[PDB]
């Protein structure tokens, strides 16, 4: 339980003993590029640090063992971070994403706590024994803010201040400390931001700050030092170490800095996912981002109705609620060029085409159970899942076919081949037994319909098209939707091809995807880097959903599957007995068909070779 | 090489 001073500099985290004169050592870390923000857990002597250049948060024991990345995705500049040693939680702030997030100390159950009207949150301090967290905001109007450790009742504590750093709590004396990088002061106040006092005014460049016993410790970037002085008088100064340029953070490794108790410490509040300290009532139960807290206030429920949108190297999820929950990146590894996404509502699994690997991959939203459904002259261009028959209908840019594969990877076969066919975008309609696709023949783009076995093929549209690259449909309204990236517009029509109408053609730069959510049609504008939606009832206006999203690739809405309605489909029960293709006719009855390389047997159910 | 720079929105390499 010796007192240690830890500081971050360059790619190292180094250690200074505060009790023995003879002690300077580097923590044996591997693979760190820029060690910024430091904290620790008194429970297990683990140290935590963020990396501005790696855009990660990591942890390890002080002897360098059990190096672990706990946060990897969705970080831009994680300059603030703090361990909740009572609730066993990890808080951090990102000045790039303008977010303050929480997760378990192993990174599980990541949730966003502050995301609105937040400009450059940088320095974070936690008081779990009281239920408050404090942070500094940079930006146009810098301030020191306060909130509960669940993000609620956010308030501005100290409005007149420059860019403050090294926000530190003196738990014994109930005082806040910080450096001001604009006034070049070290200041102190009470927990309410009152009784403000300048502790040191003669420092040329104070940056980092911490407190131990009757001393405060700071770093000066002009003096290249870690220095220490009386926390009350500012005197009794001593230089802990010099010739240390650009120390990012200092931290006191001692149990006195992590003491006290709250309800989360004794029982985790019995919460399933997150126990968050709050001032009044002690604690509330939290949930991972987009999850719902149940009626018991103890257990969480994952969203069943959400919006997925993908970039070149990311697949994101957002919900449509009224607290305007933020969009999150799904922690999915090895994404290189995502060009199309889909979702299976039955097994709750995410599907996408990566055209760098020329594969159809599938995973869960946590990135687990990664599976390759289609692999190597294979060039998947678009995909659409038949959720009842458990097939993927996907287009192949190399062989110019429409191929069908089951979700587990077993090949059904090709249902469309053609000399001059260029099948690119595709949406299935298993409810009516048809599929819709674009034919990007040079000098004659087309939107076509066919049955899910290739028969009954007809051209619905062959004019007023330049590059129809995205398709959507809705079986209840009987409507088909598409976006033309060259004509820069979105159209719709009946599934029969009647009532073709232009939905939107103004202020669209390059629409490359679209999807339908109830009465709302969403699309992504790659060049304009935004998501937009229009109310198809005409009631509400065209709304900008999110902007500044680069490399947009696809967008896909997911509605909670109604299992009673699902099992009412005849092809959901043993494919209707069909070996390969189960089809729905106008009679609502089931018929079986085959891929192009098989023929239907006299069993009226099974496919065989010619 | 990079030197840390205090900006309006945080510390950045510049
Ligand atoms: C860092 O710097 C600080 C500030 O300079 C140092 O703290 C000061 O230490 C001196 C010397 O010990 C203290 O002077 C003594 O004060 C007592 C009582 O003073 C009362 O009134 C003060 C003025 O308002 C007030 O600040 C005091 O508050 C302290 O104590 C209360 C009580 O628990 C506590 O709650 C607070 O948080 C403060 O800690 C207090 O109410 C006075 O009686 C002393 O007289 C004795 O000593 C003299 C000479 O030794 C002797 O002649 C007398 O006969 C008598 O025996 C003495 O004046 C000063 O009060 C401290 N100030 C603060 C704010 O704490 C600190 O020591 C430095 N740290 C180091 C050196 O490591
Ligand atoms: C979970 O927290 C809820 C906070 O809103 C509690 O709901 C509130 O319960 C009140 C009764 O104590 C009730 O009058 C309020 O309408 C309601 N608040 C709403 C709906 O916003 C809930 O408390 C439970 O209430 C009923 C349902 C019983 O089950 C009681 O035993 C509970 O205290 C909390 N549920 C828990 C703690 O299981
Ligand atoms: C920490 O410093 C205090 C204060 O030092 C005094 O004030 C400074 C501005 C500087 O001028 C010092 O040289 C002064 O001595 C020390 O407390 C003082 O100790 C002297 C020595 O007898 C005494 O005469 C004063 O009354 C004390 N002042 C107060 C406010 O208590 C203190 O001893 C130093 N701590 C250590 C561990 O050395
Ligand atoms: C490092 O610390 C951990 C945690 O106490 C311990 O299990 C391990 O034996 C220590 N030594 C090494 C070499 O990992
Ligand atoms: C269709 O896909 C299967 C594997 O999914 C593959 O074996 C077959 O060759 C494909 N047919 C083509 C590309 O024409
Ligand atoms: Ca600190
Ligand atoms: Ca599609
Ligand atoms: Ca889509």
């Amino acid at each position: 339980s010796e007192a240690f001073l830890l500081f971050s500099r360059r790619a190292d985290i180094r250690r200074i003993s505060l009790e023995t004169n003879n002690n300077n050592v580097a923590i044996p870390l591997t693979g760190v590029k820029e060690a910024s923000a430091l904290d620790f857990d008194v429970t297990d002597n683990r140290i935590y640090w963020t990396d501005i250049s790696l855009k990660t948060i990591s942890r390890a024991f002080m002897n360098g063992s059990a190096l672990e990345h706990v946060v990897e995705f969705g970080l831009d500049y994680p300059e603030g971070m703090a361990v909740d040693w009572l609730g066993k939680n990890l808080y951090w702030a990102d000045t790039g994403t303008n977010r303050i997030e929480v997760s378990k100390l192993d990174g599980q159950h990541r949730q966003v706590l502050v995301w609105k009207d937040l400009d450059s949150p940088r320095a974070l301090a936690l008081d779990p024994a009281e239920g408050f967290m404090y942070w500094t905001e940079w930006g146009g109007k810098p301030k020191i803010d306060r909130a509960a450790m669940d993000g609620s009742e956010r308030t501005t504590l100290v409005p007149n201040v420059g860019r403050a750093n090294g926000l530190t709590i003196d738990y014994a004396k109930r005082r806040l400390y910080w450096t001001d990088l604009d006034t070049n002061l070290i200041e102190s106040s009470n927990m309410l931001g009152l009784n403000r006092e300048v502790i040191a005014d003669d420092l040329p460049h104070p940056f980092g700050l911490t407190q131990y016993q009757d001393y405060i410790y700071w770093t000066d970037w002009s003096r290249r030092s870690i220095e220490r002085a009386n926390k009350t008088s500012g005197q009794n100064r001593t230089i802990i170490q010099g010739h240390l340029d650009y120390v990012m953070d200092i931290l006191v490794f001692h149990s006195s800095r992590q003491s006290g108790w709250n309800e989360c410490a004794s029982s985790n509040g019995h919460c399933s996912h997150l126990c968050l300290a709050v001032p009044v009532g002690g604690f509330v139960c939290g949930c991972p981002a987009h999850y719902s807290l149940n009626a018991d206030n103890r257990t969480c429920s994952a969203p069943t109705t959400f919006l997925l949108f993908s970039q070149k190297s990311a697949i994101n999820r957002m919900v449509i609620d009224e607290q305007q929950s933020p969009d999150i990146i799904l922690p999915i590894h090895s994404l290189r060029n995502v060009r199309a996404i889909d979702y299976d509502p039955l097994d709750k699994q995410l599907y996408w085409i990566d055209s760098r690997q020329n594969m159809i991959r599938k995973a869960q939203e946590d990135g687990s159970q990664g599976f390759t459904v289609v692999v190597s002259e294979i060039q998947p261009y678009d995909l659409s899942i038949d959720i009842y028959s458990r097939y993927i209908y996907w287009t192949c840019e190399a062989t110019n076919v429409i191929n069908v594969t089951r979700l587990d990877g077993r090949s059904v076969g090709v249902v469309l081949k053609g000399e001059q066919d260029r099948p690119r975008a595709i949406v299935v309609n298993p409810e009516k037994g048809y599929m819709y696709f674009t034919n990007l023949q040079e000098r004659s783009p087309k939107i076509e319909r066919a049955a899910l076995d290739g028969t009954e093929r007809e051209v619905l549209f062959f004019s007023g098209l330049s590059k129809p690259i995205a398709l959507a449909l809705d079986s209840r309204l009987g409507k088909l939707f598409w976006a033309d990236s060259d004509l820069r517009r979105i159209e719709s029509s009946d599934l029969s091809g009647a009532n073709r109408i232009v939905l939107e053609d103004s202020n669209i730069l390059q629409p490359v995807g679209l999807t339908v959510f109830e009465n709302w049609l969403y699309w992504i504008d790659k060049q304009q880097q935004m998501i937009e939606k229009i109310d198809m009832t005409g009631r509400e206006g065209r709304t900008k959903v999110q902007a500044r999203i680069a490399q947009l690739s696809d967008i896909h809405a997911v509605k909670e599957l109604n299992l009673q309605e699902y099992r009412q489909h005849p092809c959901a029960q043993d494919n209707g007995g069909c070996s390969h293709i189960c089809l729905v006719k106008g009679d609502g009855t089931t018929r079986c068909s085959c891929p192009m390389h098989l023929v239907l047997l006299q069993d009226e159910l099974s496919c065989g070779e010619p | 090489g990079c030197i840390p720079v205090i900006t309006t929105r945080g510390v950045r390499c510049k």
